[PDB]
């Protein structure tokens, strides 16, 4: 019933919370790859919602991480836009993590469909904030649309954490994490 | 140690009393809990697939009591043909096959009531109702007993499908022992590839998620970033 819908989207909330603050983590990254995994380090730039890769890839000035992924064309992108200055130390062992400032990801291929609409954006505004966080997570959608995951039914709501978000914020964890331990 | 380090100890302890062999205090509270949650659930098809999981549970529990009995009695016989080393040693693998057929047999039994058991749980179509904690409970109750019956006879490579539907379920992927199984049940499969001089593809595929798996355990238990992490890391790289 809507007791078990209530109790699943909370353990969905928290499951996107503990990887964003794993993901706020990935400021070890610019004063620092596995296969078919390209990074770039850059700024957020534009409108806002879109990460704008260095000249100087190197720079400590970066405050977002572009990650682009390939396999058999591009799959998926994601974009962490981080609070904050980076550390003045160039050593990135030594570096702390920074609250997101926002999320933004693309899906490519392998497009998962929710209700049969393909959720081909996702920008979440509040990454590091209280877990349930569905009012800052903007949908956009094809069969792109503009919806607000917390005005999302509820099972839909659900399926959008369980299935495309989550998902996407682990898989962009694992890889950020590779190209640092490869590089560290 | 941090909040994260004392909750991590005492989560992966948790787990591994969760994937302990079975005994009595652990067979009343597992299925006292599951019959408080089927009343909670009020689904007859979740009903039917508990009284199924608990026959096959039972099947199991009953078969550990034979084994037991069976040793003993065998132990209390007066052995008068039994002048030879080899004689002791051909009648204790005597003993052995007995004692591990009729374990093959107690695990076919108890197979068929968990695959009864999910046959009653298929038939929840409702997607509200496949998404209850209790449906997930038992679902994960019923590959996690089938897992452990196959693995005591050493039918790995028959585990993996049902690990991997297990790990799929309520942050089960988050279990250090569900990756430690997979990759053991990895690296036998990787091992039968070398011994049989299979293909490459599946050598290196069996390889890849052994060490997948290995990293993963190792990872949930000692944590990103461990000297134990950073080791596993490195042998891969």
């Amino acid at each position: 019933s809507g007791k078990s819908m209530a109790d699943t989207e909370k353990e969905l909330d928290d499951n996107i919370s503990e990887v964003n603050k794993r993901l706020r983590l990935h400021t070890v990254l610019f004063k620092m790859l596995p296969h078919k995994t390209v990074l770039y380090k850059g700024k957020p730039s534009a409108d806002g919602e879109r990460c704008e890769a260095a000249d100087k890839q190197e720079a400590q000035d970066n405050t977002c991480l572009h990650l682009e992924v390939f396999d058999f064309a591009k799959f998926k992108k994601m974009e962490l836009f981080f609070e904050g200055s980076n550390n003045a130390d160039p050593d990135p062992r030594k570096e702390q993590p920074r609250n997101l400032t926002k999320i933004r990801t693309y899906i490519y291929q392998n497009n998962f469909l929710l209700e049969d609409k393909v959720i081909s954006v996702i920008a979440d505004v509040a990454p590091n904030g209280e877990p349930a966080h569905n009012d800052k997570i903007e949908l956009f959608y094809q069969h792109v649309g503009k919806y607000i995951l917390s005005n999302v039914e509820n099972p839909i709501r659900n399926n959008f954490k369980k299935q495309f978000y989550f998902k996407n914020l682990d898989y962009f964890d694992k890889l950020f994490t590779k190209i640092f331990d490869y590089n560290d | 140690l941090t909040e994260d380090q004392k909750k991590k100890k005492k989560e992966i302890m948790e787990q591994e009393s969760l994937w302990k062999n079975p005994d009595f205090k652990g067979y009343n509270k597992t299925f006292q809990e599951l019959h408080q949650l089927s009343k909670t659930f009020a689904n007859n098809q979740f009903r039917l697939a508990l009284s199924n999981y608990q026959s096959g549970v039972n099947t199991i529990m009953k078969n550990r009591d034979w084994v037991e009995q069976y040793r003993k009695e065998e132990a209390e016989k007066k052995r008068l043909d039994e002048k030879w080393y080899w004689q002791k040693v051909d009648r204790k693998a005597r003993e052995e096959r007995v004692v591990y057929r009729e374990k093959m047999k107690a695990k076919q039994d108890a197979l068929n009531y968990f695959s009864k058991a999910i046959n009653h749980l298929d038939e929840i179509k409702n997607p509200d109702l496949r998404e209850r904690p209790e449906f997930k409970r038992l679902l994960s109750d019923v590959y996690r007993s089938w897992i452990m019956a196959e693995y005591d006879l050493q039918n790995l490579p028959q585990t993996i499908p049902i690990l991997e539907l297990y790990i799929e379920i309520d942050d089960n992927e988050k279990e250090y022992p569900a990756h430690k199984y997979l990759a053991s049940a990895y690296s036998f499969e990787e091992n039968m590839i070398k011994k049989t001089k299979g293909p490459d593809d599946m050598l290196f595929k069996y390889r890849y998620k052994k060490n997948v798996h290995l990293l993963r355990a190792t990872e949930l238990k000692y944590g990103k970033d461990s000297p134990e992490y950073k080791h596993i890391v490195n042998v891969i790289n």
